[PDB]
């Protein structure tokens, strides 16, 4: 019985702690504030059920925001690719002594 | 998910299997439970550190509190069971599993 | 790094002192010399059960204060929050309960320590 | 009347505890009285860990200064006088 | 006395906050250009390395989203020397 | 070359605990009218190394009844942490700038006594077990009040970082502000370190050298040594934390020249306590704490929570 | 323990459940159970017996491990969706564990083994309270996570709770253990329909609580325990045995009686879902559940076991300390059948 | 496939003064250089994409360069006398030096002639005019899916009510 | 890189291997000490230093001591070392082979097939820019507990208090 007395009385005593955004001290951003914000703005009158259909893309991008799962599978695929080229390729000289220290 | 998290989760799975293999005097179980508690703590805190989901920086410590709190209770019961025997799980009065 | 390095040098230092402590005098250990001390006369029995309720009856209270001070720690930083009146009650509040808890123990004669 | 009398008693008996209740309660009642408290919170409004992001002009407004230091924003030398 | 000295130190603090707060924006600019720089460079190195792969859209954003992300500081140091990575992440915490 | 800095932190301190022993017998001697060690010196000075050599040379038996692993690992931990607590200590410049190293001082101090628990557990002897147990009682019983009063004196410096604690004492000293907490800190350092009136871990006549008994030569030297590490160290800690000093950055050395005075001035006092009071007994030892120290620590604590708001005197550090 | 403290404990249990029924944030729910536990153990320890102690040991040990698995599964949920609101869970490997943790909290089989034992270890006061008030909170959260439940996993425990709630009920003599198997059996019926339609669950819940209040108030009124001890009561205060008969039949769900209202709404709901076989097996086994209510009725009211002589003096002395709430708890738990439609009040 | 600026187009000669030296005079730097600066950050927090505001991010660099070019020809020896005092402390604390700031701030307030801002001044938010449009949808985002109708009329009594099973009314 | 955080996770897990095996509570107390310091180290690596020092203080500096009291009340003559029984030692080895299989899976560099996928590679990769003013995220993050989160403070206060009451109402009964 999800009594929601805190809502009817408006106490909000619990609600603040919820969600990545929702006002945080010194306005420190969440790491994934944006995808979350979009995804919640997508979510209202649609309510729960249809929401798992239509807002799926937003939640997806939010997922990758959280875990960085796919970008890791990619980046792993590249770094593992590079070993094959390690004898066939010498990569990049600057990493070692380029303008990156001049860069700032 | 990065391998480290998988490792801590596995430490949880061991921290449970140890509780349930469950043997001899039960004080070991309060240990294993507290270990379980610690694994959940660490697994939480790494996350709240991850996404800079700052408010939740408060939770792990609060988690810790109650969890430690119940364990703090647990010893007391052991005392009582220790009080009449010199503890062992092997001795239980109740019937019908 | 920094700290791990000093940890390693300290522990290795101590362990070094241990090894030069044992593998050095180079003399004769033997039985009865190695028997446990008991102010002369032999022990009536190996250490068993120095049971006391008066141990946990307070020691548990230690544990439940230590959890409390764990909540007290955020205070110095919390003091600089933008809205102290929202805070200040709580800053007092827990301490009252801390005291209150103690007070409850104080006079249910649950604090016989020793 | 008589209730004052056993303060002499407790003060004779458990002085430590007496001083404890004394300052312990006084620390709770006192703070509301002090005016400085209103300044005290105010100081922590003044200090900005985060950057003050500029707002776009849109027809006067006009209390927001358009920098340099237009005397339109909050005064802070009141604090300087402290 | 503690009151006097403490307040005064609060004043010099807030002034220090104006100092940093004045420094900030161009650092924002620098970190900006430097990030886009490293991202470009690593992307080119991708164009070289992954080119051998028959099927590999290069530099594709994993997201459907058009919007910029500020890359996780993992891919941004996707090929850098280990020392540079030690400077990258742990470098603060391991610093005294 | 950070390593040679560390080595430069560890050798001088061990030398300091040795000569601390000698000073102990000296002053504690002259309180007794009798002169302390003297004949071997000429001023006794050569003594402690002769002492240590007497120990390490002497055979350190592995007890037949004792489990060996715990029995060896405990001393190691004792010297370990006894030394490790020294690292983040601003003299003036800390070897490490921990953001919150005070709290770390508490961490090390809190793992300290656990070694005592093993020291008496693996020792297997009756005296070992009983003494170790009461030892752990007094210790924890004092760490709670310990950490609370340390908190309350830290609300006003600003933050847990140590170097700032210099900055916050550029004039008046903390002590004039909150001396009663300094008293309780002092005594809590007088018991946590297991010293004079709060004497029980050693037990002495009460329990013939307490937990420490079954340890023979070297490990005994380790517990002894580590004990003095903690004594000088909590003394230094109190010194920086309740007694500020002038500090010109251009001449840091000047400050240290002052600091060792202000801390040594404390350590001697423990010895001058040792010559003065009979020990408490395990009841009263915990009685005065739970009944009497603690409530004041709380009332003072709310008071110190409340000054910065009423005084509008909130310390700077973010 | 003086009443002034006892009442604070019991009120903080009430609070420790109300908190679960209020808060939307998960952490406050786990706090809700957690506070509930600490305040639940001591009340089992009043009077205090060498037996009662290990009773509480059982209860604590299982509730603690349950709460642990629950918090773990919450944390995993957060890891894979970064949320704290109840709502849907977003990772089945986590979701099944939240289902398990709650499965211990209800005492559903095969997690059930602690409940018959624990009941044995405590007085009928603490017993009744354990079998009613403790059944609220975990259900209070299951109703909130009905949306995503993995029905297979739920119906399997939901059935097996009914079989085990049956077979383990035919075997025992002393009543408290039987009340334990009754409740452990009804929970199968509550948690069965939960995936399909929560309002039927809450209806069944209300009937169950009313019922077990009727019984435990009666056992209190007669201080019977072992079946034989119950047998004597027909001569002393015939009415109450003559009323245990009825309330038992309402446990049995013989159709004019109120206790039939649960099953007969449940069968409706599941039947809309097709799923026609499951309620048939379920309803057939509920019979097996009935049978030991009947045998227990035979020990008591329908037939007179021989009285002991010593009873006679006890005839002079009226029972005292009347429990006001009782008569209504009988009547609501029986006669209310032509007031099913009112169930829609629960929407 | 993501759009990126060419490796060159971003390139600009860096400010390369050290951070301590930078800080020694930055307190004036905020006071003088400004319009490009706030234009920049306001431009940044608008659309979040850095590339959009990268050009202003150039303009601020060159502006700061002109600032130091104005510096070096005049105050310098007093200036170096100042930041050398400051760089000596690893806390970079202003309190440690200060007196030199008398030298520096005076030589500037006379020889190049303009005041140091007071401690309570830079923090305040500033009004800033700008010609470029505020972005349509900075998050880009998508459509907001059509909300369920909140349709309503009025409640006529239930057609026979409680229609479940045998109940009539 | 060093993978130092990860190898710390490994020592952590074996800390639970020797701990979850059940060879006298005292040695298990050692197990939680080792796993404790390893724990605070691991969480320290992300820089949530205050928390790692909470556990290194509040937990290990509190708990395992009070367990160093329970064993005084329990003990029994001849407590068993890990080597002192075939099921205990068998259990410890049983943990070691499994966790070692996990490390071998780390050598495989493939995503873990167990339970659910573990993405692999080094820990550093997930980090993002930690940019901030003169304050750590953690500091104000927990400081928020008082001003900005009074409710939790209420229920924790109430809970711990009545927990003390419960300890009373258990021990006094004897
Ligand atoms: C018997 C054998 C005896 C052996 C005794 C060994 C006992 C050692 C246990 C001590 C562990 C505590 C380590 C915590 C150190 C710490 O907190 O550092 C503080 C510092 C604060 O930095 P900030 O100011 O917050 O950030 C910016 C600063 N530039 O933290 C850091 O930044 C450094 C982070 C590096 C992580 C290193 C952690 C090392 C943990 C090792 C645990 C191993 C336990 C094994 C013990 C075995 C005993 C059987
Ligand atoms: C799978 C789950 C589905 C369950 C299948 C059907 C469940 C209905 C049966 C439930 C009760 C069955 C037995 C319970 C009680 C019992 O075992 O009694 C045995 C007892 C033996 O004596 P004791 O008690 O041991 O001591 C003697 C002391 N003088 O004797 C009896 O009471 C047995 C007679 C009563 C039970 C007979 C019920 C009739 C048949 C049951 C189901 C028939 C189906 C109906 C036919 C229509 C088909 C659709």
């Amino acid at each position: 019985p999800f009594f929601d007395v805190q809502k009817r009385l408006g106490l909000d005593l619990d609600r603040w702690m919820t969600i990545q955004s929702a006002e945080q001290p010194h306005k420190i951003p969440g790491r994934c504030h944006a995808f979350e914000k979009e995804w919640i703005e997508c979510a209202h009158g649609i309510g729960g059920i249809r929401a798992e259909k239509e807002c799926k893309i937003e939640f997806d991008d939010f997922v990758e925001c959280l875990l960085r799962q796919k970008t890791m599978k990619r980046l792993s695929a590249i770094k593992r690719q590079r070993d094959k080229l390690i004898k066939e390729g010498k990569y990049t000289p600057p990493p070692h002594h380029l303008g990156k220290e001049d860069p700032r | 998910m990065p391998l480290v998290y998988m490792n801590i989760i596995m430490a949880f799975a061991i921290a449970l299997a140890g509780l349930l293999m469950y043997r001899s005097h039960l004080m070991s179980s309060l240990l294993c439970l507290e270990g379980m508690m610690l694994s959940l703590f660490i697994m939480s805190t790494l996350i709240i550190l991850n996404t800079h989901f700052t408010l939740a920086n408060m939770m792990p410590i609060i988690l810790l509190v109650f969890a430690a709190c119940e364990a703090a209770l647990g010893l007391s019961l052991l005392v009582m069971v220790s009080n009449t025997y010199g503890t062992d799980y092997v001795q239980n009065l109740n019937l019908l599993q | 790094m920094n700290i791990m390095l000093t940890l390693l040098t300290n522990v290795t230092l101590a362990s070094l002192l241990v090894l030069i402590a044992f593998w050095l005098p180079q003399l004769n250990a033997y039985s009865e010399k190695t028997s446990p001390y008991e102010c002369g006369f032999d022990p009536m029995g190996s250490a068993r059960l120095p049971f006391s309720m008066k141990f946990f009856l307070v020691a548990i209270t230690f544990l439940l204060f230590d959890l409390e001070i764990a909540l007290l720690l955020p205070l110095p930083w919390a003091s600089q929050t933008n809205n102290l009146k929202t805070m200040l009650t709580m800053a007092l509040f827990l301490l009252i309960l801390l005291a209150a808890s103690l007070a409850y123990e104080w006079t249910q004669k649950g604090l016989e320590w020793a | 009347g008589r209730i004052a009398s056993f303060l002499k008693n407790a003060w004779a008996k458990e002085p430590v505890l007496v001083a404890s209740f004394a300052i312990g309660g006084l620390a709770i009642i006192l703070p509301s009285l002090s005016p400085y408290t209103n300044y005290a919170i105010r100081i922590n409004r003044a200090t900005p860990y985060n950057y003050p992001v500029p707002l776009r002009d849109d027809g006067n407004m006009p209390d927001v200064p358009s920098h340099p230091q237009d005397p339109q924003g909050p005064s802070l030398e009141w604090l300087k006088n402290l | 006395s503690m009151m006097k000295w403490n307040r005064e130190r609060r004043r010099l603090q807030i002034e220090d906050f104006e100092a940093r707060i004045a420094l900030m924006p161009l650092f924002q600019a620098e970190k900006d250009r430097r990030v886009l720089q490293m991202l470009r460079e690593n992307l080119e190195e991708e164009a070289i390395i992954m080119k051998d792969v028959p099927d590999w859209k290069v530099g594709e954003s994993v997201f459907h989203t058009t919007r910029w992300v500020t890359p996780m500081m993992g891919e941004l140091y996707g090929l850098r020397t280990n020392e540079e990575i030690l400077s990258a992440t742990y470098g603060f915490i391991w610093y005294t | 070359m950070f390593m040679i800095n560390i080595l430069s932190l560890i050798i001088p301190i061990l030398l300091a605990v040795a000569f601390l022993t000698l000073v102990e017998r000296k002053v504690l001697g002259y309180m007794q009218l009798r002169k302390g060690p003297n004949v071997v010196g000429p001023y006794g000075l050569l003594q402690p190394i002769a002492d240590a050599l007497k120990l390490f040379t002497k055979e350190p038996l592995r007890p037949a009844t004792s489990s060996i692993s715990m029995f060896i690992i405990a001393p190691i931990l004792a010297l370990s942490l006894a030394l490790t607590m020294w690292v983040p200590l601003p003299m003036p410049y800390p070897l490490i700038n921990m953001n919150l190293g005070v709290l770390f001082m508490l961490a090390m101090s809190s793992l300290a006594v656990y070694s005592i628990l093993w020291s008496g557990w693996a020792s297997n002897s009756k005296y070992a077990l009983i003494g170790a147990l009461r030892a752990v009682a007094q210790t924890i019983s004092y760490e709670v009040t310990l950490a609370i009063i340390l908190l309350s004196v830290l609300l006003m410096n600003g933050s847990y970082t140590l170097s700032t604690l210099i900055t916050t004492q550029e004039h008046i000293w903390m002590i004039f502000t909150s001396w009663p907490l300094a008293m309780m800190w002092f005594i809590s350092t007088l018991a946590e370190t297991n010293r004079a009136p709060f004497d029980l871990t050693e037990g002495e006549s009460e329990l013939v050298s307490g937990f420490n008994v079954e340890y023979a030569a070297g490990p005994f030297a380790m517990f002894f040594m580590a004990e003095y590490a903690n004594i000088i160290m909590m003394n230094a800690f109190t010194a920086i934390l309740f007694l500020g000093a002038s500090h010109d950055p251009h001449t840091p050395e000047l400050y240290t020249i002052n600091f060792v005075l202000k801390t040594l001035a404390l350590t001697i006092t423990f010895l001058w306590i040792r010559a003065s009071y009979p020990r408490f007994r395990y009841d009263q030892l915990m009685h005065l704490l739970w009944k009497s120290f603690l409530p004041l620590t709380l009332a003072l604590c709310m008071w110190h929570i409340s000054l910065p708001i009423m005084t509008a005197s909130i310390p700077p550090q973010s | 323990m003086n009443p002034i403290i006892y009442t604070t404990l019991i009120m903080t249990v009430m609070s420790g459940t109300m908190l679960v029924m209020i808060s939307s944030h998960w952490l406050l729910i786990w706090i809700g159970f957690e506070m509930n536990l600490l305040a639940m153990i001591p009340v089992l320890m009043k009077n205090f017996n060498p037996r009662a102690t290990e009773a509480a040991t059982k209860y604590f040990l299982t509730q603690a491990t349950a709460s642990m698995m629950l918090m773990m599964a919450i944390i995993i949920n957060l890891l894979y969706s970064g949320q704290w609101t109840i709502t849907k869970m977003f990772n089945p490997v986590a979701m099944t564990m939240m289902t398990m943790a709650l499965a211990m909290k209800l005492g559903l089989s095969p997690f059930h083994f602690w409940v018959p034992e624990v009941t044995q270890g405590i007085s009928l006061q603490a017993g009744l309270l354990l079998l009613t008030w403790q059944k609220l909170a975990p259900l209070s959260v299951l109703c909130q996570i009905s949306q995503s439940i993995n029905p297979n996993l739920m119906l399997t425990m939901a059935m097996l709770s009914i079989l085990i709630g049956g077979w383990g009920g035919l075997n025992q003599t002393q009543l408290r253990k039987i009340m334990a198997y009754s409740s452990i059996a009804h929970m199968g019926w509550m948690t069965a329909v939960l995936p399909y339609n929560t309002t039927m669950t809450i209806l069944n819940l209300l009937i169950y609580i009313t019922m077990t209040l009727a019984m435990f108030m009666l056992l209190i009124h007669s201080s019977a325990t072992t079946t034989l001890s119950l047998s004597h009561t027909w001569n002393k205060m015939p009415v109450i045995t003559s009323l245990m008969m009825v309330t038992l039949l309402s446990m049995g769900g013989l159709p004019p009686l109120s206790g039939f209202m649960p099953k007969w709404m449940i069968i409706q709901e599941m039947t809309k879902n097709e799923s026609i076989i499951m309620p048939t097996l379920m309803a057939m086994t509920a019979l097996l559940n009935l049978y030991f209510y009947m045998r227990l009725a035979y020990s008591s009211s329908l037939t007179m076991f021989p009285s002991t002589n010593n009873m006679k003096m006890k005839w002079q002395f009226e029972h005292t300390k009347q429990m006001k709430l009782l008569p209504t708890m009988i009547v609501l738990s029986t006669l209310v059948l032509p007031m099913t439609p009112a169930l829609s009040s629960l929407n | 496939i993501v759009e990126l600026p060419t490796l060159e187009d971003l390139k600009v000669q860096e400010v390369k003064v050290s951070s301590s030296v930078l800080k020694a005079a930055a307190h004036h730097y905020g006071a003088q250089c400004d319009k490009p600066n706030k234009e920049f950050m306001l431009c940044r927090w608008e659309e979040k994409d850095p590339r959009r505001c990268l050009e202003e991010g150039k303009l601020v660099n060159q502006c700061a360069l002109d600032f130091f070019r104005q510096i070096k020809r005049h105050c310098a020896e007093p200036f170096t006398e100042y930041w050398t005092c400051i760089d000596y402390s690893g806390l970079q604390l202003f309190r440690h030096c200060r007196k030199q700031q008398a030298k520096f701030d005076e030589c500037v307030l006379d020889k190049l002639g303009w005041v140091r801002p007071d401690l309570g001044e830079l923090s305040k938010v500033t009004k800033v005019k700008t010609d470029r449009p505020l972005p349509e949808n900075p998050y880009h985002s998508r459509a907001r899916p059509e909300p369920n109708p909140e349709a309503e009329g009025d409640l006529k009594p239930a057609k026979h009510g409680s229609r479940l099973f045998f109940w009539t009314m | 890189t060093m993978y130092i955080a990860f190898i710390l996770s490994t020592i952590f897990v074996i800390g639970f291997v020797g701990f979850s095996s059940k060879p006298s509570p005292i040695y298990g107390g050692l197990g939680l000490i080792v796993s404790g310091g390893v724990g605070c180290g691991i969480v320290l690596n992300f820089g949530g230093s205050f928390l790692g020092l909470m556990v290194f203080l509040i937990y290990l500096g509190g708990m395992l001591v009070v367990f160093g009291y329970t064993t005084a009340m329990a003990t029994e003559m001849y407590p068993e070392v890990w080597v002192s029984n075939k099921t205990v030692f068998g259990a410890f080895v049983s943990g070691l082979m499994m966790e070692f299989c996990m490390v071998y899976y780390a050598l495989k560099e493939e995503e873990v097939e167990i339970i659910f996928k573990f993405n692999g590679l080094g820990d550093w990769v997930i980090y993002d820019t930690g940019d901030s003013g003169f304050f750590s995220e953690e500091a104000m993050g927990i400081a928020a507990l008082y001003s900005y989160g009074t409710w939790l403070v209420i229920v924790t206060g109430w809970s711990l208090l009545i927990g003390v009451v419960v300890i009373m109402e258990i021990t006094r009964g004897n």
